[PDB]
């Protein structure tokens, strides 16, 4: 959908100072900080007035700050399910794959406000084992209509398609 | 080698530099508020002088159609030579056509001509166009404070390629402050020689080889420019309207030296009629300091001290840092022209 | 036209317009859930609206209730914007 | 009796943060406007104790009031000084209530009552509109050619003097001349600064018609004010105490709206 | 042994740096914001200056083919040896070749030789470009800085081995910082176009302290040798450092200030005077900001001695002011060992100290 | 026996330690942000000290 598409490329534009700027706002609002939320303000507002389908600000604002905690390169077809669940294929079945699986599902019982230390450190397993590229973009979509039984379905879907290969 | 200008002057306050909101401009000097007045200014009045009027041969316009529509005669030209600027890609964001072109007032007619020729095609004409002004620089006014031109690709024409159209400056000016603290104004609200003037420094730098240079190797030119500049700028006031300088040094040295530390403690004076003199005096001090901690060997300095009627020395009562004392601008004019070799006064002027 | 091109918090020159209320959206849009704002009181306001879950009724600026915190926002804006990073757009 | 009020501004301190008190003097007509809201209705005070409603200007009175900015005032510190003179008592803490940014000191007021006697000098500080009423050609498009028309227009323009007299002169011998007609007599007059004077000003206009009916949908158009001011300082010497008083609080020209009549006068 | 050079210097309103936005650099130091002029300025200023002429002999440029189509004469090689520095790694992706080198090599006829050898392979040729770039090292321009170069890996070929290109600096250059309170001010202009028919820009101005620090042994050992170029290029050095300025916005602002005071101390271990001004100084009406900063900077450096003194290292140091205008010990202190009124005799007396060099016969080698 | 060195020290503007990014090390300290060296870079730092030679 237009509209997420130049918000990540615009964020994949991003120079190192405002990364980091972005990077000592994690865990934070949009209100406290004021660089925060001017650098938010010019990279977002315009989508919304050219486009009405635009992502919400809660969630620009958490794909934002995990894109510069990580900084992982687009690319299509990479979405989380498939990675994470092509990588559970690695350990053992008895002890680290429920550890694993847990985390991965515990994101169905939080709200987009509650969605940074569970993403993170799902984002942070992702790069312990050498990932290089992830769906944004579909990231996004997915995240933006969180609260409909059908999206979580196709995402678990995804996950056992993966995983059963 | 490089002619250096050091003036001290007082002026009025209705005879002085505004900001935006119709303040006068000041800045931060030693940690204090000092009275300024802008470079742009004083380039500006020696350029629009009396003095300098044999010397003007310059133009800094957005109205370039208007000037070609001056010499044709014929009043079908007007349309053309606009599309033929546009082709050329004098078109900044916004607006239409207003990207300032600073050129010399004698290759319009060129232009007029390219513009009046019905047998030549719109991408060869506006390459003729770009040509004539991509050399246009033989006016001693560009040859002190250079030209930059950058046309933009945004409605550019297919190739009409740009030549080089920058010329490096060759005068240097800095902001002239204030020797004392900025005095205040007298308020009307506590209500139940007009005003006091103001001291400044100024400081000029001229390189002669890069004056040389730009006019095409012309010499006689350069020392008319040279005393025309000097002239203008004693004897020229900075918006309004005899106020001669108080204290003129001159010094032709190879490296650039500002004089300007010798203020960074204001001169504060109960008694308003010490004031210049003091300031000279300090002046004298640093000259001192430095003409003995920063120079020795290879080549020395020399100077020429001008004052009004010798009103004002500066020479310690018994140092010999100034090589000769002048009392008329007529003969300090004369002698820096004869530094640099020969160049009398009478015969200089017999040059555009 | 109706405010007078004036801000309704500080009186001055307004070029923003704030949504009190989101009952109709595009299709109808009646001038009275807008009110006029400057730039200053509009961040203020989208500052005090960003995790409150305000949904449909948002920040009525005639409100006196609001007043005393709208006014303590605009002062951090005044003590820490800088004009230097809204300008070359990043 | 007249009341005299000075304002503060501090037009300084760190460029890369907002000021809205330094550019709220960027256009006079938002000046003249806030001016005006410091005189509030009887009724609107009381509906609105916290001036938190549409600014209507039906809901303030009327009345003459003059005022002038002054600037480069030091200390260490840059300021802008707004001296305002008026018939009525000013209502500062309701203008400024909401907009405490704007100033750098509490707003200030106090009574005046000037009376002088025949035969005195005084030393002066006004600053005037410079502007004469003609006829004028009508030279329009200018496309490469200058094509007239055959109107005329009567318009305001500002005045001009010859090649061979300076401004100095030519405004002190413009004073002069209505100078015997206001009550004062001139002993020396000098240009401090001439220059122009912007502002901006909304306008209602139509656009289309309302489906339901009962007005139209209207918009905003932006016309532009143009003034030429000269500032001037001197002496004076009072003809007659009678037509000196209604001199002041009264002007000395044109666009007293905008801050361009108001004599101040000091004992010397 | 370890050259540490302080001076403190005022400056006339004006702008020597600023951003992409035009503003002058700044930063905060105890809490309060200074003025700020990059050490790469500095760096550069001293580079491209009259003193430090006669030993400049690098170059740094993203156009090497340039070069090598001057060297080579009247033939044509451009095609040919830029897609031989293609295939050595400089980047060519991204339609730049930002990989910038900093080979100094200025006899780069031999990169012309194997261009213009029609004899061997276009990888081989590859090769000796590569083997013959890493291998300057001199220029003492590079005895001060070099990282030289490090190529990149995807897009060249692969059978082209590197060697070293790693020369260790031997100068440490901190960054200017004022020693009061930044106050930056707007200036408004106008075109004011001719024919008949407001802009913004920043300025400053500000007292600055300014730190170098050299090592002797490591500049040395990357002349391999040569102890005459070496004080050679610490005297010339010297000089430029005291008397030059950044080339910025100079033509409206002329600010060719000279420095009030300078500092020369030698010592096994570096160590900086800047937090003598924590505190930033306030200007008094008995005095001005200069013999303030001095006397701050004096008070410090006393307090340092006093505080670290070891009995197997002393600390020898000269004090240099114009015509002794601004003495370092005012009140009871003989901090430095020597006063010196000229700049000259200072640079005689460093090279004394050094090695009991002349500034005569070091001028002989130029290289 | 316990020794305990508590030191307090200024610096100059510089960029002492890095992450991957290029931005100095951050902490949050009672509740607000501050300036972060890391332990081991000390350690390191003092290891190869020309103090500790011997
Ligand atoms: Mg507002």
């Amino acid at each position: 959908n237009r509209g997420t598409v130049d918000f990540i490329a615009s964020l994949e534009n991003l120079k190192e100072g405002d990364l980091g700027i972005l990077r000592k706002l994690r865990g934070a609002r949009l209100d406290e900080k004021l660089p925060g939320f001017d650098l938010f303000s010019a990279l977002w507002w315009p989508l919304r007035q050219k486009n009405q389908r635009a992502p919400k600000r809660e969630v620009a604002w958490l794909i934002a700050k995990l894109f510069a905690e990580f900084r992982f390169e687009q690319r299509e077809g990479a979405t989380l399910p498939i990675l994470m669940g092509g990588i559970c294929r690695k350990l053992e079945p008895k002890k680290e794959l429920p550890r694993v699986l847990a985390r991965f599902d515990q994101l169905a019982s939080l709200d987009i406000m509650q969605m940074e230390e569970p993403l993170s450190v799902i984002m942070g397993i992702l790069r312990k084992h050498q990932q290089v590229c992830l769906d944004w973009v579909g990231l996004t979509d997915v995240l933006s209509f969180w609260e409909q039984e059908p999206v979580k379905r196709e995402w678990s879907d995804s996950f056992i398609k993966a995983y059963k290969i | 080698m490089l002619i250096e200008i050091h003036m001290i002057q007082n002026h009025s306050p209705a005879n002085l530099n505004r900001d935006d909101l119709g303040a006068p401009k000041t800045c931060y000097f030693g940690g204090v508020l000092r009275s300024r007045i802008s470079s742009q200014c004083i380039k500006r009045s020696i350029r629009t002088s009396n003095d300098f009027k044999a010397l003007l041969g310059g133009v800094r316009t957005r109205r370039l159609a208007d000037l070609i529509q001056q010499e044709a005669g014929e009043t079908e030209c007007w349309k053309k030579a606009q599309e033929i600027l546009n082709k050329c890609g004098f078109k900044n964001k916004d607006d239409n056509t207003k990207m300032l072109v600073f050129m010399s007032k004698d290759k319009i007619k060129d232009l007029a001509r390219i513009v009046l020729d019905n047998s030549l095609g719109l991408t060869e004409a506006a390459q003729q166009v770009a040509n004539v002004i991509a050399q246009a620089t033989l006016a001693p006014d560009i040859a002190l404070c250079g030209r930059m031109l950058e046309p933009n690709d945004k409605d550019k024409d297919k190739k009409v390629k740009w030549s080089n159209t920058t010329v490096e400056a060759a005068l240097q000016v800095a902001h002239a402050i204030s020797t004392h603290i900025a005095r205040p104004e007298i308020d009307y609200f506590v209500a139940a020689s007009m005003f006091a003037s103001a001291c400044f420094y100024k400081y000029f730098s001229i390189d002669w080889e890069q004056l040389v240079k730009n006019l095409k190797g012309d010499t006689n030119l350069a020392a008319h420019t040279v005393g025309a500049f000097l002239l203008a700028a004693a004897k020229t006031n900075p918006s309004g309207k005899h106020n001669y300088p108080d204290g003129i040094l001159v010094e032709f040295k190879n490296s650039p030296i500002s004089y300007a530390n010798a203020f960074v403690r204001p001169v504060s004076v109960v008694k308003e009629s010490d004031l210049v003199e003091q300031s000279i005096g300090q002046l004298s001090n640093y000259v001192n300091d430095i003409r003995l901690g920063y120079y020795d060997e290879q080549s020395p300095v020399i100077g020429f001290w001008f004052s009004p009627n010798n009103r004002y020395p500066l020479g310690y009562k018994h140092s010999k840092l100034a090589s000769r004392n002048i009392g008329n601008l007529n003969e300090l004019v004369g002698a820096v022209l004869d530094y640099i070799g020969g160049f009398k006064w009478e015969e200089v002027q017999k040059s555009k | 036209v109706m405010d007078h091109a004036a801000c309704m918090v500080c009186k001055a020159p307004a070029t923003t317009v704030q949504h009190v209320n989101y009952r109709r959206a595009g299709g109808k849009e009646i001038p009275e859930d807008l009110r006029a704002l400057c730039r200053l009181c509009h961040d203020a306001c989208t500052m005090l609206e960003y995790g409150s879950g305000m949904t449909t009724n948002r920040i009525d600026p005639c409100d006196p209730i609001w007043r005393e915190r709208i006014l303590a926002k605009r002062k951090e804006i005044v003590e820490f914007r800088s004009r230097g990073q809204r300008f070359r757009k990043m | 009796m007249i009341y005299l009020s000075r304002l503060l501004i501090d037009t300084g301190g760190n460029p890369d943060r907002p000021r809205p008190g330094r550019k709220w003097l960027d256009n006079i007509y938002n000046v003249h406007r806030r001016l005006s809201m410091a005189f509030p209705s009887g009724l609107r005070r009381e509906q609105d104790p916290h001036f938190l409603k549409p600014f209507s200007p039906n809901d303030f009175q009327k009345t003459p009031f003059l005022f002038r900015v002054d600037n480069n005032i030091d200390g260490n510190d840059k300021r802008a000084i707004i001296i305002v003179q008026s018939v009525l008592e000013p209502d500062w803490d309701y203008c400024f209530q909401n907009a405490l940014d704007f100033l750098a000191a509490p707003p200030e007021t106090k009574e005046y009552n000037p009376e002088f006697k025949a035969g005195q000098l005084l030393r002066f500080r006004l600053r005037v509109n410079a502007s004469v009423r003609r006829h004028i050609p009508e030279m329009v498009q200018q496309d490469g050619q200058t094509i007239e028309t055959g109107k005329i227009l009567h318009k305001r323009v500002s005045l001009t003097w010859d090649a061979s007299s300076t401004p100095d002169q030519a405004l002190a011998d413009w004073l002069a001349a209505k100078s015997p007609k206001l009550g004062f007599t001139l002993q020396r007059c000098e240009l401090l600064q001439l220059g122009w004077v912007y502002g901006s000003k909304p306008e209602p206009k139509n656009v289309k018609v309302k489906e339901q009916g009962q007005g139209y949908w209207r918009e905003h158009k932006y016309n532009p004010l143009r003034f030429r001011a000269a500032l001037l300082e001197g002496v004076l010497e009072v003809d007659d105490p009678k037509l000196f008083l209604k001199t002041l609080s009264s002007g000395i020209g044109k666009a007293k709206s905008f801050g361009f009549g108001l004599l101040s006068v000091l004992p010397i």
